[PDB]
């Protein structure tokens, strides 16, 4: 677990698409918000990227290319050509509020708020827009269907594909009492879904089975954070905590979940691994490299 | 980057975050500033508050809303609220009451509500309170007293209530000095004692943030610089002390500050020098530093 | 003329100036922070961490309870120290083509890791010497010098062989065999009457004369190393680093050094007062000699006020950095009610987040947060949704006014957010519209409280009367003639025909009530 | 040829997942799939891609369906399953011996090809890894043994 001090406050981590060795990264809260590309694994800052704006949605729009979201709710993408180590800023609109979670539908980037501006591939015109106010969950249950998540926890199956500005269905705990923070959507079948607690629970859920709370936890110990889980073995995944805590829930094994990762440091920033992050809800600067 | 104020600027002042400035001038209009993420102070909007010159601006506690306050020569306050949807700064009310041209306006501190204290040439100080937090335009007539004539400037406890009782600071002329509390519940402010000492005009006058100190710090800054220390202690349940005096300006002190913490205290004179000042163990005040122009 | 502004901002009025040189023309004037630079944000940062490590080991270690385990642990994380010393140095370097700057830092930095060093010591004297004649280092006759320095860090030339075993007889012997040994080795150096067999025959007098070309401290450690391995009386030792310093010629390096030998501290601190760094390590030195301030000392108890000082320097120290802060405040456990007021004037998640770890540790806080949502409102419903949600945490009337506002003009979310009597009565609305206990539930909730559209509220009611046909009312048309009374004081205060139909209305409900008592 | 692989592998722990019956089948179809394409072994490149790829997640779920025979010789009977469950031991084991042969004198032709520099790699990192990790293959042969049901004993003899 090769730490390293980037003396900045991580917001970002991408195991790029391209094992987990192209590490990108977006720096927030800084004097100029930061992100960079190729850094570290050595120096190799070749695209640590000079930009006003921050970063609220963020995507590896190819293994040449890298899509965001900027702070005002602004959008920011570039093509990352790695060869020449310049690049072209693809995307930047205006006002799409900062959006709150990021979503994904190859290849519109849908997306959440905490209204929805569905720009998608090459779609420089903003194409659909169910402007429906939101009182964070955001994902692709099928295409193009979605789930608004409210910060009363509050999951609304609702869509882009037909016409409509109200949700179609409706996940929802008996207390609303934990905000909008983490939730799950199982890649082992994609009506497969679950949640955090952030009490420190699960929250998982069934589409077809009933629509019922159906595992709570009491593990963790502050707000759910982000969970890293394996991007093959989908049942391996382990847990943690909004200080960056990390509790190795071994899900692949049941309840084997100790103190996992070098941990009782500030927090963590955003989530990708395969073969790493597992972000935390208040994303501060922390690293290793050895998610085998 | 230039004020852009026509006539010369009386008051700065910052907001509770430290981001935003409001300035105030003879040219009758408030600016308000905003600290850019990228770090150059820009106007946020400027507009003609006043038929007369514009002496003292104050910022409200940000749990009532974005609230900045003007005291004018025309003898008006006017109370503003910042328009997110902006003109940026609209009129909540007028103040006629004060029969002459107003020196300073100061809000009370956030525990009370809002609540300010006002103090002119007629040399009546006044209290207004909003009653209903709701109605920015209901503001109330809370109290009136009397003072001397001539100079004046105001300066609340900024002491959090539940730990401490409400008084304010009044400096007008002097070296003399004039101080006043709130009674139990004749809910009447009361002269509990005096700054004794005070040299040429003052000033100004700052009440010092108490945090986690028992004594209340309260500075002036006459054409000599002066800490006094009071403490209440149990009729009649207040001393002062006089901390220390500082006359390395040779002139007059024309603004005193303190720190967010009381930590800090700053002054500066016509040598155009800023000291900034420490408190030592022994309680005295040492000068840290000072800056020139 | 100098207006100065706490944010900082400095300004001048119109005047002659002061100065004004070459110009000054109302020029703008930033005035702020002893914190700088971007790699010197690595630099704190690191010292940052260094600190948050020291508070987590030596806590963890006292719940463990009184172990040698102590002992070896602070010397643990001295070595720490010495790394991360040894991280900055490498940073340096690492400058590229460029500037001047933090050098001298870097120096100042490695005089601090020597000075741990010798704090490690104290708290074996041969070894010290080893290691710091190592770390000078790291900071023909010289042939000989080479083949001299290594070996006390640990015929001519039959001579000089023999010359170098007649002084391993000596550092091996007891010190009364030792000191005859070098007598016997000067005696044969007599005889001879080269120069390197002469350094072999030692005994001692080169090394004063190496120092003289030279260093003292050298010197100091060569003697500890070969002629008698007891460190006891520095007067002499002074004098030689003193003198043969002298004869050498840093110089301020070189007096804090002395200032050391003597012991300080305090003169020591006043060194690096002067020096001005590391001002927060240097508070973490002292607050590390309080924690040690073992021996019975009155001047230690002093002593210990110094350190808790140094603490309230630290916290001046810190600025906006948060995790800095966090530490600042751990540090004063080991400022509270600043802090989250300082996170307030600053003005949003992690702002959240700060603020429930400051609940977990508070009014200034909350009024801040509540601040926000009304700034968030100024969003036009998840700004109130939000402030609403912190007013539940510890506004609210406010809330509900909005709620019964839009219900008159997002149902299914007000619904939610009441699972007060406003919402019930909302509630029982939908219940009836979704079609008593609805209805009866709608009247308790206007009988507690009334609203200013008011009338459609009792305009539903009538139809809930209409759909049950109003048997049991009764109440109600003596409540119905009240509510008209209250509506009559409000004109006063301040349709008819409409007003007519209602009234015509209520009588329905009576004519069923005197059905159901004829049945 | 390479969506059905794709999706076999994964379904076969998706197989595993829900219902043994229809993930078995899955595998069977799969190991069918193998054996067509083993049959079957610029268009020359494409045969040393599919070589190298075929050469360490692959050779892992070999080594998985070897311990779920291991695991099968104890219990269950279930000849419906044995036969795709047997059918799919035996295509892992001729695979390996079908391919050994040919993959010799492909492997080299790939190289020389290469004179690519990945594919060869393969060469180097897959010649690695055939090794194994044989106990699993070996513990299987040996409840093949105690069987004594005949085939898969060939397949592990040779």
């Amino acid at each position: 677990f090769a730490a390293k001090f980037v003396s900045h406050k991580i917001s970002r981590t991408r195991w790029r698409p391209v094992q987990p060795d192209v590490f990108a990264t977006g720096s927030w809260d800084n004097e100029e918000n930061k992100v960079c590309v190729w850094a570290t694994s050595d120096p190799k800052q070749l695209c640590d990227i000079k930009h006003p704006g921050d970063v609220m949605d963020m995507q590896f729009l190819d293994k040449e290319r890298i899509v965001t979201g900027s702070s005002t709710g602004t959008v920011t993408i570039f093509r990352h050509h790695e060869n020449n180590q310049t690049l072209s800023v693809n995307q930047r609109w205006e006002q799409a509020a900062p959006c709150t979670a990021i979503v994904c539908s190859s290849p519109e980037i849908v997306s959440v708020g905490e209204r929805i501006n569905c720009f998608r591939a090459e779609s420089r015109d903003v194409l659909r827009t169910i402007d429906d106010a939101d009182s964070h969950g955001v994902t692709f249950l099928r295409t193009t269907e979605i789930l608004t998540v409210n910060s009363v926890g509050q999951l609304k199956l609702w869509d882009l594909r037909k016409q409509g500005n109200d949700p179609t269905q409706i996940f929802s705990v008996t207390g609303e009492r934990v905000p909008l923070h983490c939730v799950d959507r199982h890649p082992n079948q994609q009506h497969v879904v679950a949640t955090g607690g952030q009490d420190g629970m699960l929250c998982i859920w069934d589409v077809r089975h009933g629509k019922m709370p159906m595992s709570l936890l009491n593990a963790h110990e502050a707000e759910m954070w982000e969970v890293h889980f394996h991007p093959s073995n989908p049942d391996h995944l382990f847990t943690c905590s909004e200080d960056g805590s990390l509790w190795h829930w071994d899900a692949s094994a049941q309840l084997e979940i100790t103190n996992l990762l070098p941990s009782s440091t500030l927090s963590v920033n955003s989530l990708d691994v395969l073969g790493l992050v597992c972000g935390t809800d208040a994303e501060a600067i922390y690293v290793t490299r050895r998610l085998f | 980057i230039a004020a852009d104020h026509k006539d010369l600027i009386h008051d700065v002042s910052f907001d509770f975050h430290g981001r935003r400035m409001a300035t105030c001038s003879s040219d009758q209009s408030v600016k308000v500033w905003d600290k850019s993420e990228n770090g150059n102070w820009h106007c946020t909007a400027s507009w003609k508050t006043h038929s007369g010159s514009v002496w003292r601006v104050t910022w409200a506690h940000p749990e009532f809303g974005q609230v900045l306050a003007s005291c004018s020569f025309d003898r008006t306050a006017a109370v503003w609220e910042e328009i997110v949807g902006e003109s940026h700064w609209v009129k909540r009310t007028t103040l006629v009451d004060s029969r002459t041209s107003v020196t300073d306006v100061k809000f009370a501190p956030k525990h009370m509500g809002l609540m300010l204290a006002t103090c002119s040439a007629d040399g009546v100080v006044r209290i207004y309170e909003a009653p209903d937090v709701m109605n920015l335009s209901q503001w109330s007539l809370q109290h009136e007293i009397s003072c001397k004539l001539s100079c004046s400037c105001i300066s609340w406890n900024p002491s959090s209530s539940r730990a401490h009782s409400p008084m304010i600071a009044v400096g007008s002329d002097d070296g003399k000095v004039q101080i006043y509390e709130y009674n139990e519940n004749t809910r009447k402010y009361a002269k509990a004692e005096t700054l004794m000492s005070v040299s040429d005009p003052v000033h100004d006058i700052a009440f010092a943030p108490n945090l986690g100190r028992s004594f209340h710090i309260l500075a002036v800054a006459t054409k000599d610089v002066r800490i006094f220390t009071m403490k209440p202690l149990r009729v009649t349940k207040f001393e002062i002390h006089t901390v220390a005096q500082f006359d390395n300006h040779n002139s007059q002190v024309w603004r005193v500050s303190w720190n967010i913490t009381g930590t800090v205290l700053a002054s500066s004179g016509d040598d155009g020098t800023v000291r900034l000042w420490k408190a030592n163990y022994m309680d005295n005040w040492k000068c840290i530093g000072v800056l020139k122009g | 003329h100098i207006g100065f502004s706490w944010g900082l901002y400095e300004t001048l009025y119109q005047k002659q100036g002061n100065s004004e040189t070459a110009a000054r023309c109302p020029f703008m004037y930033l005035v702020r922070s002893d914190i700088y630079s971007p790699v010197l944000r690595k630099l704190f940062n690191e010292s940052h961490s260094i600190f948050v490590g020291l508070q987590k080991s030596a806590e963890e270690a006292s719940g463990k309870s009184r172990k040698a385990q102590l002992v070896q642990v602070s010397r643990n994380y001295r070595s720490v120290l010495r790394a991360c010393m040894e991280e900055m140095h490498t940073l340096s370097e690492s400058t590229r083509e460029t500037a001047q700057k933090y050098i001298s830092q870097i120096s100042i930095l490695s005089a601090m890791e020597l000075s741990w060093n010798l704090c490690e010591i104290l708290f074996p004297a041969g070894p010290l010497l080893i290691l710091l004649l190592e770390w000078v280092r790291l900071h023909h006759e010289k042939f000989w010098d080479g083949v001299t320095g290594y070996v006390l860090q640990g015929v001519l030339d039959d001579l000089l062989k023999k010359m170098p075993m007649l002084h391993t007889g000596g550092t091996q012997t007891f010190e009364l065999k030792w000191q005859h040994w070098r007598e016997e080795c000067e005696r044969h150096l007599q005889n001879g009457t080269e120069a390197v067999c002469r350094v072999l025959l030692g005994d001692e007098e080169v090394l004063l004369e190496k120092r003289d070309l030279m260093t003292w401290y050298h010197f100091l450690v060569s003697r500890l190393l070969f002629k008698h391995p007891t460190v006891k009386p520095t007067e002499l030792h002074f004098y030689a680093q003193s003198s043969l310093d002298m004869f050498l010629a840093p110089e301020p390096l070189d007096n804090i050094l002395l200032a050391a030998f003597e012991f300080d501290i305090h003169q020591v601190i006043k060194e690096f007062s002067i020096v001005s760094s590391n001002w927060w390590f240097v508070a973490h030195l002292t607050d590390l000699l309080d924690h040690c301030q073992l021996f019975q000392a009155h001047n230690l108890y002093f002593g210990a006020n110094m350190r808790e000082f140094l603490l309230l320097d630290y916290a001046s120290g810190l600025f906006s950095h948060h995790s800095l802060w966090q530490l600042g405040v751990d540090y004063f456990d080991y400022g509270r009610e600043y802090l989250k007021l300082h996170m307030e004037r600053i003005p949003t998640e992690k702002k959240a987040l700060k603020a429930l770890r400051i609940c977990e540790q508070t009014e200034q806080v909350r009024s801040i947060c509540k601040t926000m949502a009304m700034q968030s409102l100024c969003r036009l419903g998840s700004a109130l949704s939000w402030s609403i949600r912190a007013k539940d945490a510890a506004l609210i009337s406010d809330r509900f006014l909005k709620e019964y506002c839009e219900r008159g003009n997002d149902l299914i979310d007000n619904l939610g957010s009441a699972m007060r009597l406003t919402f019930l009565g909302k509630y029982r609305e939908f219940h009836r519209m979704y079609s008593f206990s609805e209805a009866a539930s709608l009247l308790l909730s206007l009988m507690t409280a009334r609203i200013a559209p008011c009338s459609f509220w009792l305009t539903l009611l009538l139809d809930a009367l209409p759909l049950l046909e109003q048997k049991q009312v009764i109440f109600s048309a003596e409540q119905t003639y009240e509510l008209m009374r209250c509506l009559e004081d409000r004109m006063a205060a301040k349709i008819q025909k409409q007003d007519s139909s209602i009234d015509n209305t209520k009588v329905e409900m009576l004519r069923l009530a005197l059905a159901r008592n004829l049945a | 040829l390479q969506f059905l692989r794709d999706t076999v592998f994964l379904r076969y722990r998706t197989r595993a997942y829900r219902r043994a019956a229809e993930k078995w089948e899955v595998a069977e179809a799969v190991l069918d799939v193998f054996y067509k394409l083993l049959k079957d072994y610029a268009f020359k490149p494409p045969g040393f891609s599919l070589m190298h790829h075929l050469l360490s997640p692959m050779l892992e779920l070999c080594l998985s369906l070897m311990e779920e025979g291991v695991t099968q010789l104890d219990t269950y009977a279930p000849f419906p399953g044995k036969k795709h469950l047997e059918k799919a031991v035996a295509y892992c084991f001729m695979l390996l011996n079908l391919t050994l042969q040919k993959e010799n004198r492909f492997m080299d032709l790939l190289r020389e090809s290469h004179l690519v520099t990945p594919l060869e790699q393969l060469l180097q990192g897959i010649n690695p890894r055939s090794k194994k990790a044989d106990n699993v293959v070996n513990i299987a042969r040996y409840l093949c043994h105690g069987n004594s049901n005949a085939e898969l004993a060939f397949e592990s003899a040779k």
